[PDB]
């Protein structure tokens, strides 16, 4: 079903295959399929080599006295949110641990560093830690509410384009993430606030130290966080750390796939006991069969490859981010009826 | 001679400079040889490239245009471009229809090849329509009605249902139904009947045209689903 | 008629992944209550579904189940008012004393037998969550089943919750075929071991949540250590853990099975024995 | 108003057509007036995208060249097709190269900016080096490496080694080296310490300009795999 034509790529465009910079190469017409001259003896049909030039372009923590804590917002996997009002409205999550070991505190310590060094329009701040209330974070107060409320409790109304701005916003965030090397662990809807009725604003990003349990000077490399947007390595668990970039794009690929339908994965099953054996052992998937009428099909071909079985073969977020922005200039060209396409202009 | 210009015409389409291959073939064409299949072929999809390359350009400067009609001076910049585009699509429009009628159709001695023509012509005609406005666009979607009208005769008078071309013109027609005679009941009664009328009568295909039947009834499943209402 | 205005904390009874629990005072009647927080975010309509099939368990009375007293949503959970308990559960108990003697094991085993038939043929209602924290003793000496799934949809939106360290799941219901009470059975069977031996015996004498069910599933199920128990609790416990449902017997085989009507018979002081282990 | 032709350049980048682009940008540049960083960039991206659709062009027909391997006259058409988009090509090069070097350089008090005008002179010398083969070959390799030379020196002193035009200006003259000197040693050498340099201040990357950085730096990181082997 392939509509492979040659095609000079003149945008931001990456190899399906190789999942490298593609300048020249073949694409499918009907759904957008692309890959290398070279990369075509190892396409697998499912609808030399020159050298690469520049593409084209275009307070150490915080005292708690200082803060003031209003009714309680919420509870989570790791903390309790609260609202705040310290310079401002913010939202302080007192962590669940009461004794933090030593090195843990002093590993903490080093991540709400590197956290704090972050800054960027689609993620939420990260202003500091408190150590007076037992162990607490402050990151920045989201007026909006969550994406995970906007879609099920509250059900606003979202037009298709929308979602993909949505989408683009979020792979934009979680690649700056992925650039100053976060693996953002524990990633879903109720963690994406939906700022300004419109803009994506990323939270409760690494915490790696907080999120899992430490039995004692050691960590103990343990799942944690909710199950439906868990990837399936790290719910395995057969490697000590298995939180990678992988992990986070299969997390991102279930929050495309509950917005591209509305409802959250494994509907049919209600208990997380048997949501986490069948996700272990690969017997579940989020069924794309429930994706909205009107998606296009690379929206559909994007959710399916972001929540690969295979760790190797989910593609990272520039690769994400491309191809969504590629969605979106190809969005005004196909918002009407179809016609007769191009027929069988294929080389070899 | 013409063997060296079809020539000419795949090596410009594999270089991606369209133009090179539109002006080629039409100047095959005008000499006023039997032109053949795979010559037909090649013209229809330059001149498909050429047209659609800037008919997604008046797409999109149109999209652009109607983000906020209550703006400031700017718009009329982007209208008087998107004018200079239709200045740039209705006259190359105008010189397929000129060659349909003057040298396509009329030495038109295979009543496939006179339906593929007259498809040509309507769908031509077609992309006139959206640029046209007013009593033009009136005029313009009589001539492609008609063109439409006298292919789809010929092609129940001659050819199967299941052709790939005759597949192809019923696709073509229900989208000019709906798309500018705002009939989106006929459109998708044509769809479907053109749709079982086809799979009435499967596994019968040629082996060449297996992918192209498959896709333009695969085509068909997705216009019929997006305008079911 | 229960708002969340009118009650107010005295402490903690206890905490889980499904929520926690507070001890709260009823003004109108003056009696100490169990009031359960459990956070879940859906629909309003989903809440008036939960709301409306919680209604059934008023209904549900029975001297081997926790009463009903009502539930209502305040602010983003569902709190359900249970009748307050205060021997909390048996995994309180498990905490402070290393092992339960086999005479109480038995006593909290035909308990649970008799309320989940009770619920199987009275209601027809699924408990799922057969736990050695979802079942509690009294310092009288009462013991009562709780959190069972009277509410379909409110196991539906729980299904969202966080990954948990220990399961007490057929292998069955792991694996998505049918499921009966005869998982509810399984996961009694299970729970006792865990009482007999003094840890969580799926290594029987550091393990994954996902290799702790690769071990449930693929792996024989566990017996407890021989010799320093009853012979007849032995075949209980071994019947009890059956991989294949068929095989396993049903409620009216556990209520004729001989360790059950030994346990029966023997008259146990045991409400001043956990009086004692828990005071 | 020079803003009218700055966004209908624009426009015409959303709208796909580049040909009117690069004549909207030529006549801006055409003005004497010292570009923005937005127009500067527009440019670039402008020209880049017209010299790319004829490169591409060219290199595919140089392939079919290479590809036939017969007698007859198919590959003297072919030869006459490569020379013609050839002869094309060096008209656009030598366009840019005017606006460049009356314009751009010669007015540039930014040292930014005149990173980025030489690399782009590097850039266009290099096209007409690798289509030019003979006397006039040497000339154009000449001036392209004075020309990367001289945006050598200044990235150096006074641009960040994470900085996209530095990384790019290392990308394009290693590739320079191994593509038109035929030198993988230096090639190698070069791209090597500006990827290690890149490396060591790894944390300076801001969020106004990151990605472009790191796909520098994967650039440079798949090159030096290709040249390595
Ligand atoms: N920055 C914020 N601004 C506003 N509301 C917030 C913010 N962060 C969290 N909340 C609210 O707090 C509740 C969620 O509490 P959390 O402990 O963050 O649980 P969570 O959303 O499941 O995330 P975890 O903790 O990372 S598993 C919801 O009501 C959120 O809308
Ligand atoms: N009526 C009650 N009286 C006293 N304590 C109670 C009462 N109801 C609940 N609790 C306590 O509160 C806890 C709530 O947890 P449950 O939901 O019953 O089970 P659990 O431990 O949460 O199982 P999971 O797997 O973590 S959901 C119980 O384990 C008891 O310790
Ligand atoms: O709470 C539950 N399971 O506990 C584990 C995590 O909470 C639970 C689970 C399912 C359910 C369906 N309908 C009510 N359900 C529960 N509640 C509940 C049930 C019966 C009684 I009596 C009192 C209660 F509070
Ligand atoms: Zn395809
Ligand atoms: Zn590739």
């Amino acid at each position: 079903t392939h509509n492979f034509a040659r095609k000079t790529f003149l945008k931001l465009a990456f190899c399906d295959i190789c999942r490298k910079f593609l300048l020249n190469g073949f694409r499918c017409q009907t759904c957008g399929y692309k890959f290398h001259e070279h990369c075509s003896t190892k396409v697998p049909t499912m609808c030399r080599q020159r050298s690469t030039s520049t593409p084209n372009v275009h307070y150490w923590e915080i005292e708690a006295s200082e803060v003031m804590l209003s009714t309680r917002i919420g509870s989570g996997s790791f903390g309790t949110v609260y609202k705040g009002k310290w310079h401002g409205d913010v939202a302080v999550k007192i962590l669940k641990v009461v004794d933090p070991t030593p090195e843990q505190f002093q590993a903490f310590r080093n991540e709400v560093a590197v956290l704090r060094k972050t800054r960027h329009v689609n993620i939420l701040l990260f202003m500091g830690y408190m150590t007076k209330d037992n162990l607490a974070i402050v990151t920045q107060w989201c007026e909006g509410s969550s994406l995970y409320k906007h879609l099920h409790v509250q059900e606003t109304k979202f037009q298709m384009f929308q979602l993909i701005d949505i989408a683009r916003q979020t792979a934009q965030g979680m690649d700056y993430l992925h650039a100053k090397n976060i693996i953002h662990r524990d990633m879903k809807s109720n963690n994406i606030f939906l700022h300004e009725g419109l803009t994506v604003k990323i939270g409760d990003f690494g915490l790696a130290t907080v999120k899992s349990r430490w039995s004692g000077s050691q960590q103990v490399e343990q799942p944690t966080g909710s199950v439906l947007w868990m990837a399936p390595e790290v719910i395995r668990m057969q490697d000590n750390n298995p939180f990678s970039f992988q992990s986070d794009v299969y997390s991102y690929g279930i929050v495309l796939y509950e917005l591209m339908t509305g409802e959250l994965p494994y509907s049919h099953i209600n208990n997380r006991d048997q949501i986490i054996f069948m996700v272990g052992r690969g017997y579940a998937s989020p069924d794309l069969s429930k994706l909205y009428k009107n998606c296009p099909k690379a929206m559909k071909r994007l959710v399916a490859e972001c929540v690969k079985k295979v760790k190797e073969e989910r593609p990272l977020f520039p690769q994400i981010l491309s191809s969504i922005e590629l969605l979106q200039h190809s969005l005004p060209k196909i918002n009407r009826s179809a016609s007769e396409p191009s027929l069988h202009r294929a080389a070899h | 001679d013409k063997e060296e210009l079809v020539q000419r015409a795949k090596l410009a389409e594999q270089a991606e400079r369209y133009d090179d291959m539109a002006a080629a073939m039409k100047e095959v064409t005008e000499t006023g040889v039997e032109l053949s299949n795979e010559e037909r072929n090649l013209l229809s999809v330059a001149y498909k490239n050429v047209v659609g390359a800037r008919r997604s350009s008046w797409r999109v400067i149109s999209s652009i245009e109607q983000k906020t009609e209550g703006s400031e001076r700017k718009q009329q910049m982007a209208k008087e471009y998107r004018v200079k585009v239709e200045k740039e699509l209705r006259e190359i429009c105008y010189d397929v229809l000129g060659l349909l009628d003057k040298h396509l159709i009329p030495k038109a001695s295979n009543p496939e090849s006179k339906v593929f023509y007259l498809k040509m012509k309507g769908d031509y005609y077609r992309y006139l329509a959206e640029v046209a406005t007013g009593e033009t666009r009136n005029s313009v979607v009589e001539d492609s009605q008609k063109a439409y009208q006298d292919a789809f005769e010929i092609s129940k008078a001659k050819m199967q249902p299941t052709h790939p071309i005759r597949l192809g013109l019923a696709l073509n027609f229900s989208v000019f139904y709906y798309e500018i005679l705002n009939s989106p009941d006929k459109a998708c009664q044509l769809a479907k009947q053109a749709f079982d009328d086809a799979i009435a009568e499967l596994d019968t295909l040629n082996e060449d045209s297996y992918k192209d039947s498959t896709l333009i009834m695969q085509l068909l499943r997705d216009n019929l689903t997006l305008w079911t209402s | 008629e229960l708002k969340d205005d009118d009650f107010e904390k005295i402490s903690e009874l206890g905490a889980g992944n499904g929520g926690v629990v507070f001890k709260v005072s009823h003004k109108p009647s003056g009696l100490v209550m169990a009031r359960k927080l459990i956070h879940l975010e859906i629909k309003p309509a989903i809440r008036n579904q939960i709301i409306r099939e919680l209604q059934v368990l008023h209904e549900c009375n029975s001297p081997y189940i926790v009463g009903f007293y009502g539930a209502f949503y305040s602010d983003g959970e569902i709190s359900i008012c249970m009748e307050h308990m205060d021997g909390g559960s048996l995994d309180q108990v498990l905490k402070k004393a290393g092992r339960i003697p086999e005479q109480i094991l038995g006593k909290v085993s035909i308990a649970v037998i008799k309320g989940l038939t009770y619920l199987r043929e009275k209601h027809k209602i699924m408990h799922r969550d057969v736990k050695p924290s979802n079942i509690l003793v009294n310092s009288r000496g009462e013991i009562k089943l709780c959190d069972f799934g009277v509410s379909g949809q409110l196991i539906d939106a729980m299904a969202n919750a966080f990954v948990g360290t220990r399961s007490y799941m057929s292998p069955e219901r792991l694996q998505g075929t049918h499921y009966s009470v005869q998982s509810d059975i399984w996961s009694m069977g299970l729970s006792l071991v865990e009482m007999a031996v003094g840890r969580y015996p799926i290594p029987p004498p550091p393990m994954a949540i996902f290799e702790l069910l690769d071990y449930i599933v693929n792996e024989p199920p566990p017996k407890l250590p021989s010799g320093v128990f009853s012979l007849e609790f032995q075949d209980f416990v071994n019947k009890c853990l059956i991989k294949n449902p068929a095989e396993r017997a049903d409620l009216k085989q556990l209520m004729v099975h001989a360790f059950i009507k030994r346990s029966d018979a023997e008259e146990v002081d045991f409400a001043g024995w956990l009086c004692s282990t828990i005071g």
